[PDB]
Formats: structure tokens, C-alpha cells, sequence
């Protein structure tokens, strides 16, 4: 016979190798494929289509999950005013993870590329106003007051008939590609704040509510990518499926 | 010139003076099933006119607290004019969907219904609470007739899946500042070319106020939500006695 | 070795460089991935193409 | 001629190896053009890019996306099945085990194939066997497939087998694990993983509300193993099975499971706890 | 030695693999062939084959089996009566098990095709009549009479010299194939039912038998296969075979 | 009564529509039905009792005595074929010992 | 390797795309099959060709 | 028989011997015998920078 | 199959023996490299230090 | 819902003041004698 001779390796069972193995029906012939709509060949196909951000994860909603999809403006008092705040790091626990782009990310260690979240007005037609919002990249910690926030990357935003508005946040890293941040060494790979301001205030005539909501959706870029498939830690076996 | 739009088809027109433009899902319009993908081999009847029309079903209210509603497809229609009754008569079915979901209000109201069709809508229970009994949902809830249904926890969609992402399949939003309908167009989705009107429901039409709605007393209460649908490219093949179920 | 066409993916092939010494195609490796994608009809599903210029409603 | 009333996709494929560059931009001023302003209720993602929104730098991009593509997402083996033989107890003193082909025991590969509401493929499905501690005796095993309407074996020593027609694998606990090629077998064009109907005609009594979401198309068989032996082995026996998706279609995504599982049949979930798709925080306003 | 590596299957025996084993006579050859009539090459062949249908598989008749092999027809009293009424499906339990198609598609998983029965009048000469055969695809069960079975695939059938007539099983289905029928689950893929009915009624003048028969032949039409080769459930080794 | 089988189709008995049928016929060839591995034989050797307590066995081949295989077969009248045996040895208990 | 002609199936070979590294040919896998058939022999084997139009007894 | 398995960084820990992070759907693992030769694979290189 | 025979070094683990292995992340693809001053090729630059 | 299953229009108020009804010719005759109660109520045209 033919000289060989076994290297390492030999009757290992790798679960990614991509190999050959002998067919149980010869001659089998399946059923043949017809057209369906909706094909999809690339995840990324997927991560672009925006889908609802949790800005409102707070514990007294957990009851009522429902009011997690939106958060509130109202007539407000004083000037310059935050009105919500979240980081952009998408692969992180936090409001990203109702997207089908965070979920689909933690299916993944690492990923590049900008983000959009697009925010949609959902008041009366009769509400007026202008809200600042801003990307404030790595280095620091929420901004304590508009005037400091403005110094970022930011939005200036106007109610009217277009109903909403798309803040970008663009790929701005040190490194090629993040891994998923988290508090600790991996805290190096932050995205960093996303914070929305009254610019003006939400203003409203007699006979319209003084409170509204916005819904923020959220997806990916064209630059965005994803790499090193690894499982998610969002799906657990806690018990035996019957 | 975008917001305006006229829905013409059979001896149905619908008009709209407040859209936000008309989704065609996965970017496929409805069509008739090709000889290559066929398998039945009778001749099909394609009625036209007489099934490819717009039928409206019944009204509902949205409240403030209201948790959301949803209606299969094609069970909607299995019991109404000339097209439930090729539907009875017929073994094989198929067809595509535009639905138009209309809702107005003024200018004083507020709120936002996701209007969206979600493929193989599978519906799950609550398992008894603790989840030890595996219940299931009944031939009612699975299929709720013309009438719909309601979410008891829209939050997962009665289904285990989070409402956030199900803009991932076709929708629209009504979002009465900006619009007082939504419109999709829907193919034939299926893994067999033909398949039973009775037994099978393509997908299911959700409409869920996802932004509560919401306004000053004294201003109009009563706002509905009327639901109209027309198939389109309405085939049946397998002909034989009228079956209801 | 020329095979018998019985691969689940043949009508419009996903993979397109695979190893095999079967005459059964399917028992082929999974091949190299090709990168074929079309985002617009999950991310712009709309009849009048709405511009990233003007506004998506007049 | 005598009667004249007698007489499509908009969108297609591109190969993109590489994320998208970025072009340089610079500032922008004027009215009319106003990207930035969107409508969601289109239906439609937004559709504006950094340099509408910023000015940005030239950047040439070469990230691949070759590893999103869904082949390299799904051919990789996971487990679908952990079948086991006693020697002693209820479990199966007998030597042998039949065992309902049904893949949505294991949440992580279910998961996955969740995404999508219909999948088309081929399938590697590879064999580890070994004691329930993990030790390896030298025992001679048979794995048979039994496909709907093929006779079960009801014995370690039933006549079926004789595998004279169905395929089966002989293989000892010793060699290395067994592996083999299955084409794609539904009667259907593709697998579903939801099919929200009946199988049958009739009235839908609340007595056989079990037959909801039950698609025979999905519905492969059985698959047999036993010691290969006419007298019992004192071995106790436990066999995982991987599955590795090969040649791959998909379609019509769907939002990912936020509930634990509980049936390998139907989506119920714990109504109890319905646990939040994010974790939670204090206030809006902070982190 | 070649570096080689031991990849999973090695060692395995799958009955279905086809492999080359080594020759263990050298040099040997073969008697030569010679011309014998009647060879086939696809079991398929044989399906298009009309054989004897068992559409009077009674319990009654289990002890004089021969009377399985044709059902009566007779004077009727009574207009529009049903004579006789069985399911199309071919691989499941009943008249067809007795058909060479019905056996044979037992050796398969799935099938696919029209089916065609063909039957015979073996009354007298002097004898007529006319018969409705209806094929009633899946949905309703049984029809309860003439006029409901009239709506579905159907032949009226004229006695005459030309003793047969033929009703065809067309293929409609929703999939491309089906699996075998039985209850349960699986008669989501069951073919329909098949009621021979009086159109008119068998007549004969004085000095005629009356009540005859009729012999059914069913086989596969041309667009008729099966696939996903399996083990038969109508064969077994109850005992050891001497 | 001629002896043939009815040459009537769909297209005659029904108004039909057109179908491009792609469904293969390989599957049902008499080479992909035959060739499956099956039982033909069982030969055993004990060590205790009136079996074979000498060590060796000399078993006539006839492969008749298994249904499954047999039952195949008997569906022609004559075959001509080369063949592959293949034999699989054990303890009666399934255990593998250096033997 | 040119081999030795002693396959059972040779006369009219109903294979014809087989693997082989032995000299008798006998010692090959079985290949791919053919997709011949002649169901007329079984179906049709009268004298007369009865066609499907006419009435088969004139 | 042994398995081993690459937990990138974000993928779950197993926590037992029989958690369910060893169902290794995605997570790339190697069975192999104590007695069978040594398992070898190659490794990219996977550093964000 | 085709007739081999083992020869002496089957199974071995040569610590200096370039060969082939597995690969345990099909499709992946590295961070691309940019450019770093300072790249050496062979110690001997160095030694000439 | 009964309605519905004719020849028919949904009108949305807006800018548009107006909406017009198409009451097209669906007639058995190629004219129609004036509709009353009796004999001559073949000629209706239908309802509105
Ligand atoms: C000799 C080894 C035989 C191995 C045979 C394994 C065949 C398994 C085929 C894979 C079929 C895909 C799974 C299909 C459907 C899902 O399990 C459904 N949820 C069950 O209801
Ligand atoms: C070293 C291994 C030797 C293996 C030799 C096996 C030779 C067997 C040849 C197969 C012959 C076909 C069977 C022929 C006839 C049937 O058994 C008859 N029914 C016996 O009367
Ligand atoms: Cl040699
Ligand atoms: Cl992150
Ligand atoms: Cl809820
Ligand atoms: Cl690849
Ligand atoms: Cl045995
Ligand atoms: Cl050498
Ligand atoms: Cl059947
Ligand atoms: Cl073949
Ligand atoms: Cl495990
Ligand atoms: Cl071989
Ligand atoms: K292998
Ligand atoms: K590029
Ligand atoms: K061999
Ligand atoms: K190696
Ligand atoms: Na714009």
C-alpha cells in the first residue's frame, strides 16, 4: 500500500472543520426548490434594518415592559434640560439589547463600523420644538450639562412633518475593531454616550398634551462588520426542553 | 404627491390623502404560481374581479389602554363573499394580500400603531404561569375568524419573541401626527406552491400601539381602526364539495 | 469524479468551491461563502424610492 | 379579439466582499436638501450616511464580510440529541432505543435556526459515543435510520435489523466518532420552523389542540440504536449526536427568542416571569 | 510516509456506502451473458403496470379471499346508490396493498404522480348501465351522496364492448411529494377518495345473471416516482426461516 | 382483456394546466434499490454446549434464510450481479476482544 | 489503471462511471446509475398497437 | 474522552461539567481520546489591532 | 479505499514538523495589518547591532 | 360588511373637499325605462 504516515490531529472531531462525509441515500434526489420571498444570504442584510432601542429600561417597568419601548418630552420649566442618556456600545448589556442588531453582534466577538439611531416623534401634530442630540466618543463620562455635550459629535433637531430625525454615530476607534464592551479591561472598547437635550422646549397649545414619546430605532451602517463567530451568552438551557 | 394615493382594484377603490408611502414586503410583488414550481396538475380557476377586490371587516376601538390586535391570513376571508367560497370549495389555494389599515384622528390626538405581517405567525400560551402545564392555544385564538384577536402580552407577541424587533418584517407605522394609514403589499409566502386556506395561515397582521394614545377631554373619544384587504392573484385548484373546516 | 446533482443547494448555489469524492453532491463540503447581499429589500421595501436628499415625505 | 378586457422585485444582488469606504466630505449649507430628516413610518430605515451628517475622512475600508454570510454562521456542529442505555432502572434495560427525530431540544442551536422562518440544507451529523462517565469500552454498536412508515425495531434482536434496505452504521465505541452525509429530505421545498396551522382537516376540539404548529413535513423518522448483540452488554451507553449544517438557503428572518424554552414543540413561554429583552437601570438619566 | 490524518467515519461500515473493496479471485471472469427476454432497469417499469385492486377487502371475506378480487354491481331498487368507496392513497393499509405499485412504493419513503385504476365490467353481454366514478380530493370526507360526489374529478362510465374504463388519480397535492398516509399527523398527505356510484342502473332482461362484477386495475401514470428508498413494513421474520 | 395497461393520461380524462416536472428518477433504478448492505447470515462459534465446542464452523452459503433481503430478491425472476460481503464480528454481548 | 474486463455488468453496462485501484473490474463500486426504462415491454406488449383514441376493440 | 473548547471573550463560561455552554452550537470545540494521538489545529490571528 | 500503509512516525508529535492543521474558524478574517516601523526579517539585522 | 361587497369608495377627508361615487351602468337592457314600484321596478338601478 501507499506509504503514510498519521500526524496530530488524527480522529480528532474538530465542530468547525469543513469536510467530506459519506452519503446514507445514494442516488437520493431531493424535492426540487421553488421561489420564496425574503431570501437572505449575509446577517448583514439584517443588522440594517432598524429595530426598537430600550432607552427606558428602568427596573420600576419590568411590570409593564410595554412602556420600554418609548420614552417621554414634556413642557418643560427650565432651559437646557436632559432628557435621556445611554451608551452607544451595542454589543453591551443596556437599551441596544432589544435590537436585532445587539443581538445578532453578541453572536459575534468583535465588530467595526458606524451606527445610526433614527428617532421618531410621536406627539400631536400641534407640538413644537428642538431637541440636541449628541455622540460623545470615549474619554468622558456622561457630559454634565448641554453646553458640554455640544462640544461632540451632535444632531440639532426640529419637529415638523418630517417625523423623524437620524443621529450617526460614526466608527471612531482607536483600534480596527472593538470586542464587546464591558466595565473592566474590555471597558477600553466603549463606543461611548449618547445623550438628548432640550435645545428649545417641547411646546404645545391649548387643548394637546403636555407629554409625548419618542421611539428610538437602531441598526448598522454600510461599514459595518462582524467578526469571530462565538455562542451569545442572551440564551440559556436554565432546564430541560420537553 | 407621496402622501396621497387611490387603491383601484376589482369594483374597490380606496383613497387616502395622508400616507407615508406603500411597502411592497421583501420587495416582491404578488404573482401567479409558474409552471416550474407548480405540482398540482389540474387547471386552476382565477376568478379575477370577483376575489381580487377589497373586503372590509369589522371596526375596532383603540383605547388608551388597549394592548393591540391581530388577524390571519387567509382565515380572515375564508367565510366572505366569492372569495371564502372558492376558498370552501378548493383543496389548493393561493394568493398574495394588499392590506390597507386605515385610523384618523386630529391634530390634538397622539399615538403610534405599528402595523406589521408577520410570516407563520405561531402563537404559544403562558404555559400556566409556572410553566409546568404545556397548554395550547384554541382553534379561537389560532384562528380567530374575521373578527381578530387580541394580545394578552404583546411585549413577546403572545409568542415568546420580542415586539422591538419586529420591524424586521414589513410594516408601517400610523403615527397620527404624520399619517392615517398604512399599506402592504404581500406575495405568497409558503414552502409548497399551493397549499389549504383552511388548515394554514400564511401570516398574521399585528396592529399594536406601541406609542399609547393619548388626548385632552372633550376631544372626539372614538377613534377607530378599520382593516381592509384585498387578495390579489387569487388562484384555486382541487375542486370538490364546500368544506368549512 | 463527476457527480450526481443532489446538493440542497443548487438552484442558485450559496457555495461554489467544494471538495467531494462521492457521486453524491451533497456529501460535499460546505465550500467557501460567497458575499452576495441585498439589504434594500429588508431596509427600503418602498414603492416611490424615498432620496437620502429631500424630504421622505411631500 | 371580440373581447378586448381579454388581453417582479425592484430590488437585487450585489457582491460585497468589503464594508463600504468612506468618502471625504466637507461642510454643507444650504436649504432644500435636508438628509438628516427622516420618516419611519415608511416602512423604511434611514437612509443617511456619515458624510451627510459629519464631515468625514477618505477611508478605505477592507473588513471582510465573508464571516456573516449565513454558511459560516450555521455549518458548525451542535448538539441536537443526548440518547442514553442503561444497564440498570426504567430508562432502557433493554439494550436498545428508538428515538423521534426532533432537533429543538437544545436551545442554542434552536436559537439560531429561529432566526429564520424557512431553511433549506444538508447536514453532517457525526456520533459521539462513550460510557456516562466518559470512559470507552470496546462495544460493537449499530445506529439504523428508520424513516416514516419503515418498522421499528422492538428488540435489541428484531428482524428490522437486518437494514437490508434502510441505511445503518456499525461503528465500536473505540473507533473514532461515526459521521455521514444526509441530503435534504422534506417533502416540502424547504424546512419550517414555525407553521402556524393544523396537519389535518376537522373541528379543533381543545382535546387535540397538541396537533397546532405540528408540521409533517418536518416529521423525518425515527433513528434506532442497540448493542450489536444477541445478549445484553453491561455497558452503560450515552450517545451525543452533533449536527453541522452544510449547503444552506434561508428565509424570512424573525425577532430572535427573549424567553427561556420550554416545549421542543410550540414557543410557550413563562408567563410569570417574562423576563425583559435589556437588563434595567435606576433612571433615564443615568448610567 | 505521506502525512495523513484520521478524520471522523474512519473505521465505519455504512451499508449504503459505495466503496471499492478488494477482488478475491484474481483473473477470474464471468460466464458470459446471454440474451434473456424481459429485463428492467426501473422499478418504475413495473408501477406503470395495471394490477388487481382489493376494493372488497371485507372480514367477512378473509376465509374465501378470491372473492377480494372484484366487487358487485346489481339491479338497483333505488336511484343514485353508492356502490363502493375507498381512499386513493397507495401506500397505506388497504385495497392497494394487493397492487405490485402499492407493495413496491411500501420500499419508498415518499412518491409523487397521477395514479390511474382501470375497471372492468364482467357482467354479461346483455347487461348495461351507466356509472359515476368520483375522485374527491382532500377535504371532505366521504360524500354523503350522488350530488355532492359529482363536484369533484369524475368519469361516467357506459357499459358497452369496450369493457373498461379508466379514472384518473390526478396528482393534486400541495407538496411536490408525499409521504405515506395513516392516521395521525401524517394524513396531512393523504390522496383523497374514490366512490363509484349509479348513474343510471344496471339493467338486464329476462334471462340474465342480476348481479355481476367488476374487477379494478390500478397502476402509476408517467410522472409517477418515489424517493427515499426504505424498508417495507409487509414483510417480516416472524420465525426463523429453516 | 388485451393484457395492457390503460394508455389514458390527466390531459384526457381533465382540462390540465402545464407542469415542467424536474422530479428524478434515479432513485428507483434497480441498482439503487439492490445496492444496500443486508443481512445474509448469522454463523455463531460458543465456547459451552452442542453448538460448536471445536473452534471452527463450516457454514453452505445460502442466502435465502433472511426475509428482508430475500423478500427483494424474489421480486425477479433472475439477477446477475457482483457482490461486496462484509463481515462483522463479535462476542455474542457485543464486546470486542483480541481474538 | 487499465483493468481486466470481468464485471457482472458489462454486456450493457448499467452503470458507467465507477472508481476502481484493483486489475479485475468486478472489484469496483457501483457508480452511478442509468436512467433507462422501457415500460412499453410490461405495459403495452400486443400485436395490434392499440392507441389511447379509438376504442382498443374494432 | 475529552472535549476541549474556545470561549472567546462575551461567550458564556461553562459552570459544571454538563452546563449547557458544551452544546458548543457556535463556540468551536475538539473531542478527542486521551489515547488517540494529540489533537492539533491551526489559529488565526485574532487580535482587534 | 486505497490501499496505504503506516510507516514509522505515525502519530508522532515532532515539535519542529511544519505541517498542515485544521482550521478552527472557517471564514474568519484578521484585522488587516498597517504599517509599524521597526520590521525585522532575520536575527542577523540585529546581530550587526 | 354586507355593503362592502359592492361597487364601492373609501373616502378620506383632506384638502380634497370632495370624493365622487361611480355609479358605472350595470343594466341587463341597453336602456332603462323610468323605475317605480310594480312591473317597472325591473329597471331599477340599485342603492346607494
Ligand atoms: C445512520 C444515521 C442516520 C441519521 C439520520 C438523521 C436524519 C435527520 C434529518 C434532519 C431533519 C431536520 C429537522 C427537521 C425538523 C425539526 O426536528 C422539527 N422541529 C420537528 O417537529
Ligand atoms: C473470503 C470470503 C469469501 C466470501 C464468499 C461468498 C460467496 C457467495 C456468492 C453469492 C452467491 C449468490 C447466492 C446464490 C444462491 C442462493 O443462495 C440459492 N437460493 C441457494 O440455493
Ligand atoms: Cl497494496
Ligand atoms: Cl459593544
Ligand atoms: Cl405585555
Ligand atoms: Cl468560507
Ligand atoms: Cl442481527
Ligand atoms: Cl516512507
Ligand atoms: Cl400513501
Ligand atoms: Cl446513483
Ligand atoms: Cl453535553
Ligand atoms: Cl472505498
Ligand atoms: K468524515
Ligand atoms: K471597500
Ligand atoms: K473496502
Ligand atoms: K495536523
Ligand atoms: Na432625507
Amino acid at each position: 500500500g501507499i506509504p503514510t504516515e498519521l500526524k496530530p490531529g488524527t480522529n480528532q472531531f474538530l465542530t468547525t472543520d469543513d469536510g467530506v462525509s459519506a452519503p446514507i441515500l445514494p442516488g437520493f434526489h431531493p424535492t426540487p426548490p421553488i421561489h420564496i420571498p425574503g431570501e437572505v444570504h449575509n446577517l448583514l442584510e439584517i443588522c440594517r434594518v432598524e429595530t426598537i432601542l430600550e432607552v427606558n429600561n428602568l427596573k420600576t417597568n419590568e411590570t409593564t415592559p410595554m412602556q420600554r419601548l418609548c420614552f417621554p418630552v414634556s413642557v418643560q420649566s427650565k432651559t437646557g434640560e436632559l432628557c435621556a442618556a445611554f451608551r452607544a456600545d451595542p454589543g453591551r448589556d443596556g437599551p441596544w439589547q432589544s435590537t436585532i442588531l445587539g443581538q445578532l453582534c453578541r453572536y459575534y466577538t468583535q465588530w467595526s463600523g458606524s451606527l445610526e439611531v433614527t428617532f421618531m416623534f410621536a406627539g400631536s401634530f400641534m407640538a413644537t420644538g428642538k431637541m440636541l442630540i449628541a455622540y460623545t466618543p470615549p474619554g468622558g463620562n456622561v457630559p454634565a450639562d448641554r453646553i458640554t455635550a455640544m462640544l461632540g459629535t451632535h444632531v440639532i433637531w426640529d419637529f415638523g412633518l418630517q417625523s423623524s430625525v437620524t443621529l450617526v454615530v460614526p466608527w471612531i476607534s482607536n483600534t480596527h475593531y472593538r470586542a464587546h464592551a464591558r466595565a473592566g479591561y474590555f471597558d477600553y472598547y466603549t463606543t461611548g454616550i449618547i445623550t438628548i437635550w432640550y435645545q428649545t422646549n417641547y411646546v404645545v397649545p391649548i387643548g394637546a398634551p403636555t407629554t409625548a414619546y419618542i421611539v428610538a430605532l437602531a441598526a448598522a451602517q454600510d461599514n459595518f462588520t462582524m467578526k469571530l463567530c462565538k455562542d451569545t451568552e442572551d440564551i440559556e438551557q436554565t432546564a430541560n426542553i420537553q | 404627491s407621496d402622501r396621497v394615493a387611490q387603491l383601484t382594484i376589482g369594483n374597490s377603490t380606496i383613497t387616502t390623502q395622508e400616507a407615508a408611502n406603500i411597502v411592497i414586503a421583501y420587495g416582491e410583488w404578488p404573482e401567479y404560481c409558474p409552471d416550474t414550481d407548480a405540482t398540482a396538475v389540474d387547471k386552476p380557476t382565477r376568478p379575477d374581479v370577483s376575489v381580487n377586490r377589497f373586503f372590509t371587516l369589522d371596526t375596532k376601538s383603540w383605547a388608551k389602554d388597549s394592548k393591540g390586535w391581530y388577524w390571519k391570513f387567509p382565515d380572515v376571508l375564508t367565510e366572505v363573499g366569492v372569495f371564502g367560497q372558492n376558498a370552501q370549495f378548493h383543496y389548493l389555494y393561493r394568493s398574495g394580500f394588499c392590506v390597507h389599515v386605515q385610523c384618523n384622528a386630529s391634530k390634538f390626538h397622539q399615538g403610534a400603531l405599528l402595523v406589521a405581517v408577520l410570516p407563520e405567525y405561531v402563537l404559544g400560551t403562558i404555559a400556566g404561569g409556572t410553566g409546568n402545564e404545556n397548554s395550547h392555544p384554541p382553534y379561537a385564538t389560532t384562528q380567530p375568524g374575521q373578527v381578530g384577536a387580541v394580545l394578552t402580552h404583546p411585549y413577546v407577541l403572545d409568542a415568546g419573541i420580542p415586539l422591538s424587533q419586529l420591524t424586521v418584517c414589513p410594516h408601517q407605522w400610523i403615527n397620527l401626527r404624520t399619517n392615517n394609514c398604512a399599506t402592504i403589499i404581500v406575495p405568497y409566502m409558503n414552502t409548497v406552491p399551493f397549499d389549504s386556506a383552511l388548515n394554514h395561515c400564511n401570516f398574521g397582521l399585528l396592529v399594536i400601539p406601541v406609542v399609547p394614545l393619548d388626548f385632552n377631554t372633550g376631544a372626539t373619544s372614538e377613534i377607530p381602526i378599520t382593516v381592509t384587504i384585498a387578495p390579489m392573484c387569487a388562484e384555486f385548484a382541487g375542486l370538490r364539495q364546500a368544506v368549512k373546516q | 469524479s463527476h457527480e450526481n446533482s443532489n446538493s440542497a443547494s443548487e438552484g442558485s448555489t450559496i457555495n461554489y468551491t467544494t471538495i467531494n469524492y462521492y457521486k453524491d453532491a451533497y456529501a460535499a463540503s460546505a465550500g467557501r461563502q460567497d458575499m452576495s447581499q441585498d439589504p434594500k429589500k429588508f431596509t427600503d421595501p418602498v414603492m416611490d424610492v424615498i432620496h437620502e436628499m429631500a424630504p421622505p415625505l411631500k | 379579439d371580440p373581447i378586448a378586457d381579454m388581453i417582479r422585485s425592484l430590488t437585487a444582488l450585489q457582491v460585497l466582499p468589503t464594508a463600504a469606504n468612506t468618502e471625504a466630505s466637507s461642510h454643507r449649507l444650504g436649504t432644500g436638501v435636508v438628509p438628516a430628516l427622516q420618516a419611519a413610518e415608511t416602512g423604511a430605515s434611514s437612509n443617511a450616511s456619515d458624510k451627510n451628517l459629519i464631515e468625514t475622512r477618505c477611508v478605505l475600508n477592507h473588513h471582510s464580510t465573508q464571516e456573516t454570510a449565513i454558511g459560516n454562521f450555521f455549518s458548525r456542529a451542535g448538539l441536537v440529541s443526548i440518547i442514553t442505555m442503561p444497564t440498570t432502572g426504567t430508562q432502557n434495560t433493554d439494550g436498545y432505543v428508538n428515538w423521534d427525530i426532533d432537533l429543538m431540544g437544545y436551545a442554542q442551536l434552536r436559537r439560531k435556526c429561529e432566526l429564520f422562518t424557512y431553511m433549506r440544507f444538508d447536514a453532517e451529523f457525526t456520533f459521539v459515543v462513550a460510557k456516562p462517565n466518559g470512559e470507552l469500552v470496546p462495544q460493537l454498536l449499530q445506529y439504523m435510520y428508520v424513516p416514516p412508515g419503515a418498522p421499528k425495531p422492538t428488540s435489541r434482536d428484531s428482524f428490522a435489523w437486518q437494514t437490508a434496505t434502510n441505511p445503518s452504521v456499525f461503528v465500536k465505541m473505540t473507533d473514532p466518532p461515526a459521521q455521514v452525509s444526509v441530503p435534504f429530505m422534506s417533502p416540502a421545498s424547504a424546512y419550517q420552523w414555525f407553521y402556524d396551522g393544523y396537519p389535518t382537516f376537522g373541528e379543533h376540539l381543545q382535546a387535540n389542540d397538541l396537533d397546532y404548529g405540528q408540521c409533517p413535513n418536518n416529521m423525518m423518522g425515527t433513528f434506532s440504536i442497540r448493542t450489536v448483540g444477541i445478549e445484553k452488554s453491561p455497558h452503560s451507553i450515552t450517545l451525543r449526536v452533533y449536527m453541522r449544517i452544510k449547503h444552506v438557503r434561508a428565509w424570512i428572518p424573525r425577532p430572535l427568542r427573549n424567553q427561556p424554552y420550554l416545549f421542543k414543540t410550540n414557543p410557550n413561554y413563562k408567563g410569570n416571569d417574562i423576563k425583559c429583552t435589556s437588563t434595567s437601570r435606576d433612571k433615564i438619566t443615568t448610567l
